[PDB]
C-alpha cells in the first residue's frame, strides 16, 4: 500500500540489526513482521528514537545469576519498557512478532531487531 | 533430582493452581510453569510460614 519493504538477514549469537528510519510520519500505522526461517531463532521487534546499541543492557539480564526466575521475567520487561519504545512478544505458534506502533512526534527513528533471553529445554 | 508432568489442554479464560507440602522435613524445592516449548510463563512462591508453595496462572490464548 503506503510503503512495504521485504527485509532478510543472519542473526548471530546475541547480535542484531539495526534500520534507521528517515523521517515519520504524522498520524501512521506502522506493521512489523518478522518470522524465522531458520535456526532455532526467536523474533523480537524493537524500536528506539536514539541509536544507542541495546546489547550490554540485555547482556546484563542474561549474566544475572539470581535463582529465582521472577527476577528474570521483571527485569527483561523493565529493562524493555525503560529503553526501548515499543515491543512485541517473541515465539510463539501464532504472532510471532506483529507490532503496531504510532508515533505523533516526526523525526528519525531507529527501529531494532534482534533475539531474547529465553530457554528450550 | 528433577521431576517434570505434563497437563491437559486449558480454554481460554481458565486458570491454574499448584501446591507443595513437604512431609519428611524436606528442604522447600523450586516449581516453575512453563509450557511445551519451555518458554517461563510463572514463577513458585515461598509465604511466611516456609512450609507451603503457591503458583497461579491464568491463559489468554
Amino acid at each position: 500500500e503506503g510503503r512495504v519493504q521485504h527485509f532478510t538477514g543472519y542473526i548471530e549469537d546475541g547480535r542484531g540489526i539495526f534500520y534507521s528510519l528517515p523521517d515519520m510520519k504524522q498520524g501512521d500505522i506502522i506493521y512489523a513482521s518478522m518470522q524465522n526461517t531458520g535456526g532455532n531463532l526467536d523474533p523480537l521487534v524493537g524500536i528506539m528514537a536514539e541509536e544507542i546499541d541495546p546489547a550490554v543492557s540485555l547482556g546484563q539480564v542474561l549474566e544475572k545469576a539470581l535463582a529465582s526466575e521472577n527476577d528474570l521475567i521483571s527485569e527483561l520487561t523493565a529493562v524493555a519498557d525503560r529503553i526501548f519504545l515499543g515491543w512485541d512478544d517473541d515465539g510463539g505458534k501464532g504472532y510471532s512478532a506483529s507490532l503496531e506502533f504510532t508515533i505523533p512526534r516526526d523525526g528519525t527513528y531507529h527501529i531494532f531487531a534482534g533475539s531474547t533471553i529465553t530457554n528450550q529445554r | 533430582r528433577y521431576l517434570t508432568q505434563h497437563t491437559r489442554n486449558l480454554q481460554p479464560g481458565d486458570t491454574f493452581h499448584a501446591l507443595v507440602e513437604p512431609i519428611g522435613e524436606a528442604p522447600l524445592p523450586r516449581l516453575r510453569l512453563t509450557d511445551s516449548g519451555g518458554k517461563p510463563l510463572a514463577f513458585g512462591l515461598i509465604d511466611q510460614p516456609g512450609e507451603s508453595v503457591e503458583l497461579n496462572y491464568t491463559c489468554d490464548q
